[PDB]
């Protein structure tokens, strides 16, 4: 699963396509701003606040 | 990944394969005293070479 090329497309075409669709079209993480750190501060520990 | 156990199967870095039929017996073979010996290499399976 972690290397797509190991799955042989002559034996497992549907499963090769399923691994390939997972590797392409899985939703990407993102980030968004909130509150205000200027006057409220923030309790963020492992992220920028 | 092709599954065919009639001819070979893998056990992890060791392939086994059923060898067979170096010789072939005809109809007129009748175990006569001048017949050539076949050394049990005309059966279905005489060995399993790994």
């Amino acid at each position: 699963f972690m290397n797509i090329q190991l799955i042989s497309p002559i034996d497992a075409p549907i499963l090769r396509q399923w691994a390939e669709i997972i590797h392409r079209y899985w939703p990407n993480p993102s980030q968004i701003r909130y509150g205000t750190p200027n006057v409220f501060g923030s309790a963020n520990l492992f992220t920028p606040p | 990944g092709a599954a065919l156990s009639q001819f070979f199967q893998s056990h992890g870095e060791v392939l086994e394969v059923a060898a067979g039929r170096k010789y072939l017996q005809m109809n007129n073979y009748s175990n006569d005293d001048d017949d050539p010996p076949l050394f049990a290499k005309d059966l279905s399976d005489y060995a399993k070479a790994f």
